[PDB]
């Protein structure tokens, strides 16, 4: 079928910089390709049509060129542009979408506000001992949170999660969890040293 | 003008499930409602289309003649009959209006249809408690399958970092809902509201130090 | 009379265009699958011009195409004789 | 009269379509080699539309094509005047 | 009468050709973007022949194309009846 | 009358075909450069069908093409009305 | 509606041979009968087509103008005149109806045309004899060229493994027809029936221990 | 001419599994390709037309997709599907078929029921001494039947044949023959040890 | 028939500047005036076109909708509004007539539009002085940005080698205008005439030994 | 968009020799390519149209061939042909030009007439000491002008410029400048030895 | 119906020469006469075509607008005006009829046009003399440029091996005409006849032992 | 322009064997390619037209297939078929021919009838001494004719010529010449030993 090849997958471009996203169709598809912003958890949102602009779409968003290479450009990347961008055939049946291109906003090395959390009493009865450890509004993503208890290192039952970039601060929170047998957790409790 | 989807949660491999796109706004004679899909962290998958007018309903070789698309102009809806379901069908399913112009003007919220032979479960819900800005949270522990978390019945929203679901080594979605707040408030009601359509939960947990 | 003919034609064109995209969607590689372009198709046919950017690949399509030809050629012919008299009876 | 004309046309179309696939098979790369598609060809020709998906590569083919044109244009024209009167004498 | 018809046509052709290249330039991959070739386009259209070397990719183009069809087919038809009488009234 | 018309047409076709291959040879990539195929071209044009296998790339060609259109459409139209009466006056 | 082929067995290199496709069922004016071929363990080879109506009969550059295709609407048949035959023409030849739609709705049984400079021969036929299920068989030894084997004049069919023909180091098709039977029957008539069209054989052999 | 390239040649897929067979045409051929089941010794049987289903064809058989890649799929492979599958152009003259794709049904390691057969008396007069050895309804195909006579090994005049998979048991019978000069066969007769 | 351009010299990054193509000779209804460009030692860049008739004005994705093209049939001119200027826009800008035939029959002299955040400056102008043919010259030192040099107010032209501008390590175009002359003339007025539109200069320097 | 690839960039062909310049279009563009002579500092000048000749264009200039390969030929290269040659699409929107091909006229090894120039008194007050050194109407281009002062070598503040080939002599003038701190230039002044 | 060419032998680089194709048989209104060429041991080179009817005459970019093709229906001929000749033009030049069908039905004998700055010369002619079949021959020594050799004024033809021309280290075509004959004839006249159009030769040499 | 690529150049196929000659056109050219036999020294002769047969052409000559690959076949190669075979476009202007394919007839090793020839008296006066040496109706072509005089070897002024294959015997005559200064030829005359 018709093969939109979006290019590239990942962009770590800095806010207010010029950002450009390529969609090579497998054949000439006329002008019948449309763009779609879709933000983590939300529905695709149509930005450009006929490669033409939609009511309410920001001015930074224009879409050009033809043949097989179609281009959606963000002149001046914004904080609210962290999203994945999609590409849609119309020329031949059936319709197709592009692999999609994720944009990541770049900005100044920050740090984490950190907040360790001992396990809920109610939970300690149950039998597991879930030690959490919060890391707030940092940049970049790369962060090394270990555990030690009594200052021997913990590679047991460490469960990191990371959040989607803020739509205004283009920052990252993490939540390392550490699950423990209550009667491994009663043996020793003097507690998440981040680097 | 907006589209409102109903149905869909968990089925067993080879199961059945029926998705709904109630119309709700200025709706022309001859629109196709379409069905698109996104697997965990994947691209979008055109799957079908249907003119509710003559009720003709084209599908993807990828989704075969396993799924049927139903019309019903009397309910200004359309539906995604879902037979012979596979581990792959695990995805979110957005409907969409397309006027015959061949782009998607509007988009239904999109639902999660999950497909595994494991069973439904229930969240434990175990609270985390804590100057400047201090941070308090809670866990939704050992669940299956699509978890909601609002603070104070949706009142508080700021400095709130309700994380993505980790797949517990067990096989059970244990999350961790988080809030940043100024320290002077602990004064202030702070009770985190877990919902599950798949297990009829409503668990709210209170946060004191 | 002539306004009836135009309308008839502008019906046939809107008829055919409709049915064609309907007739055609599902057939992998169908071109003639959006009303806009299905319209251009339907004009270009009733004018007996035949550019060839567009046409039905499906049976049902072509069945449409035929009606579109039959109805639309005649009904266009009317608008063609219509303005042929209007220039005749005048100059 | 008009039912005679249609029939004549639906003859010419079934005539041409027949002869074309006959005329055409054997010529490597002939497209116009199955009655179904040889029909679409034969319609599109008599309508003077000329899409161009299909046509004869062979001489004998084109000889068919000519008759199909000559016979089929006229005999279609009849059905085109036929329904041009029917809308005239009415409204 | 007939000299009026030719002129009308040679107007429509020069009209359409003009508007088409105008209508079309800017659209990447437009073919129909130089008056010379926009002319050939405009003839081939009004003759209801439809070769397909050339056509409008743009909306506005096709809008031109339609007028060109409507005006130009009729106005050509005149020059076609014109010389059909001239051979009739003679031999 | 009708035998005059056919001849006129079979002249125009043999005229155009001749001039076209003449008009066209020399232009690298000209297709329309052998009388046989220049004939098919010339028929398909006068029928207002427009398949598009063949056409003039050269100016002078197209100038031919125009005459071929003008002369050949009319003169064919005659043979089209000719056999339209013959079926009329009969049945 | 079905197609019945006649002719074809063995020729000498450069020989001649004529194949037949008798019509036998509802047969329209304007069908092409086609000719397809399959070499030993090869693909299918479109070779020709013929409208018995106007009798025009197109061939493969692969099979040249060496073969002619004949019509005869009076016998509702068609025929595959086969001049200038080559070691390669060695194959099976299916005819087929094609309605002008361009797929093969029905298919004649297909015959074997063999081409070598060696001569016809005759099968020796030498029986094999033998609780539960015991197995008895026979051999059709040192033959040339297309060998039939039915048990009891086609009565018994089950547990029967009539093998493929091995090319004996000599140059002669020696096969081995086999049957499985419950042991209590040796009682029971067991006589294996060898046919050859190329050598007018009818040899039946009896099986006692 | 037009070149249907079927893909692949061989499939050892297990019964009730999803089976798919590809036919890349050399040019775009419209929708004018047809499928054909042909079973060992029998005529092609047309399964799919226009890439559409024929009266009497089982439901497992559907045929999809377009452009150059056409697909015949067997959703749930059956025991009666052991066959070779063929592919037919119609678009251009002349018609063409694909190289063909053989399907082999997979199933559980079985064994052979074996049955050695001394040579027919009538045949011993003739001058040759054809020792047969039957191997019934086994799986896989791979089988090593040797001969020894007086327990020295025989690589002389050993002639194996193997049968087409049963249309219901998807099994394999073999028939190793051993041809002997009667007066090599009279010298020693104490006799086919399979592995 | 010839085209006469006005405007253009130096802007600051992100600046604005407006170029002019006065018509001046037999000018038909329906001509496009076009705009082409050449960077320092680069190819030609089609950029825009405009029918002054209906005033529709197509641009390059390369030059976006940053630049506007204006018509004005009343002044038989056309103009190149130049917003949001970049280090790359640094180039020469030829207009051109194209009759709808799609080649450029005539060409405006072409101007230099320069784009850097550095400031205008002024030429020092420091003369070089010197049998057969002897050679005398001058320097136009430490300038920015497009420098003219004629000898005797354009009178003398022969054996004259007014060099290309070197980019001084400082950041300032110091050139070197040169003349060859027979030695008997030093008699003869020799005064080299430097012009700058960007810095309102007119400096003439006299050459004695 | 449409991609005219001119071939080659550089030609060092000798006067009155046969010179040929290739323009491969990316697709078939009809006959809709035009040639353009543009001489250092001057506007493009249109030579050939429709691949057809323009009023006033010299007879040596003809333009041929078709498909993707278009050819402008100079039968007998002239001294006034030192220029860059350009190539223009018309077939598709928008128009495009070729990378361009520079022609350099070849001729007989000559030498330089050289002319060293001490720095203007007026300039010596300013503070810099610009020693010039002229090299007139030479061929080839390759020339090695050093400086020494008191016969130790100077790689400090040497600034060479070279001129465009004469439109009649197809020759080359150079102007090596040497900028000096006045109070490095007062220290020693006995002065540009060319090779 | 056949075509008869005139002219062509040797020119100097940059020379001129005119080839002729007299018609001679049933000749239709609208035939193109064409011109084809073959270099020493090369392929065929379509070069031109001309309708003697309207006299329009298309050429190869390869042969430029250096050559002109002339018509003259009054002499039922056509001609190959040949200006600006190059070392490469060295070839044979066949004319040919083409009816507008686009293959060459008939072909003029074809002539040799040679192009070098060396001059014409003359053949020495030096005889070779000699049971069964004995062999006698002659040499045509040190010539330039197209050499004919018949035995007895074309009477004898059998066992005759008139070789290809070797390019003598000097620069002069020295050949070697050979005949096989039964020995009993040396009785028999044997006198080898050398012709050159480029040097008006007619040299005949007698062979005795 | 249109590029007929004939295949191969050389064929050493044996008489009455099946001979086939391929012409790949660069684009689809319809059916508009023609074949041309041309024999050493003679004009092209048209064999096949429209890829159709001409009055008087032998039955062995047929021409098939289409697309880009056109085939002229000689079913049963003849002795009178030693020629070069040519291939002609008609589809696009201008016409083109193929590189051409030479056929050489194969047959049984023969030998040469040899015939050395002392130089004509008349020629000995002139000043050169041309010793000829004839080699008649041989096969293959490969032949090693040296000279020795007084049985020291001659690599001086040896000039071999070879003839075109006979149109009936498909054989080869050679004529080695040896040119000598008369007063090198008077020094010694006892004379071409072939192998």
């Amino acid at each position: 079928d018709i093969q939109m090849t979006q290019s590239p997958s990942s962009l770590s471009a800095s806010v207010g910089d010029r950002v450009t996203i390529t969609c090579r169709a497998s054949q000439s598809i006329g002008t019948d390709i449309h763009w779609y912003q879709q933000k983590p958890g939300k529905a695709p949102k149509l930005l450009i049509k006929y490669a033409e602009s939609i009511s309410g779409v920001p001015s930074r968003f224009s879409g050009s060129r033809s043949g097989t290479d179609f281009t959606l450009t963000i002149s001046s990347l914004q904080p609210e542009d962290f999203a994945t961008y999609y590409c849609q055939q119309s020329n031949r049946w059936p319709f197709t979408f592009g692999q999609g291109t994720k944009v990541e906003i770049k900005r100044t090395v920050a740090a984490p506000s950190v907040f360790i959390f001992p396990p809920s009493d109610s939970q300690l009865k149950s039998g597991t001992a879930s030690v959490v450890c919060l890391l707030n509004n940092f940049y970049p993503r790369e962060a090394k949170v270990q555990w030690k208890v009594d200052n021997a290192l913990q590679s047991g039952n460490s469960q990191e999660s990371v959040t989607e970039q803020d739509s205004k601060d283009s920052t990252y929170s993490l939540s390392s969890t550490l699950t423990l047998s209550k009667a491994d957790y009663e043996k020793h409790k003097v507690y998440c040293e981040v680097t | 003008v907006q589209l409102v989807e109903s149905g869909g949660g968990l089925v067993q491999p080879g199961g059945s499930l029926r998705l709904s796109c109630a119309a709700s706004g200025y709706t022309f004679t001859s629109d196709w409602i379409h069905w698109v899909r996104q697997a965990p962290g994947k691209g979008l998958e055109w799957i079908g289309e249907i003119i509710p007018s003559y009720g003709r309903a084209n599908y993807a070789d990828s989704v075969k003649g396993r799924f049927t698309i139903s019309a019903d102009t009397s309910k200004n809806t359309a539906y995604l009959q879902m037979n012979s379901l596979r581990a792959e069908d695990t995805a979110v399913y957005y409907c969409a209006r397309e006027r015959g112009d061949g782009y998607f003007d509007y988009w239904g919220q999109g639902t999660l249809v999950t497909v595994s032979s494991a069973s439904t479960k229930g969240p434990s819900v175990f609270p985390l408690a804590p100057g400047g800005t201090a941070a308090l949270g809670c866990l939704v522990k050992d669940y299956f399958p699509p978890v909601t978390v609002s603070w104070n019945s949706g009142a508080l929203t700021s400095g709130v970092h309700t994380f993505p679901a980790v797949l517990q080594s067990s096989g059970l979605y244990s999350l961790s809902s988080v809030v940043t707040v100024p320290s002077s408030s602990l004064t202030q009601t702070y009770i985190c509201n877990v919902n599950h359509k798949p297990s009829n939960t409503k668990v709210d947990k209170k946060v004191e130090p | 009379c002539a306004g009836a003919a135009t309308v008839l034609l502008v019906i046939v064109l809107l008829a055919g265009s409709y049915l064609a995209v309907l007739a055609e969607r599902g057939a992998p590689g169908a071109q003639l699958i959006t009303y806009p372009r299905a319209l251009w198709w339907s004009v270009v046919t009733a004018t007996t011009v035949g550019y060839g950017d567009l046409y039905p690949v499906t049976l049902w399509g072509r069945c449409v195409a035929v009606v579109v030809m039959v109805a639309g050629i005649t009904s266009f012919g009317l608008v063609t004789a219509a303005l042929a008299t209007w220039f005749v009876g005048q100059c």
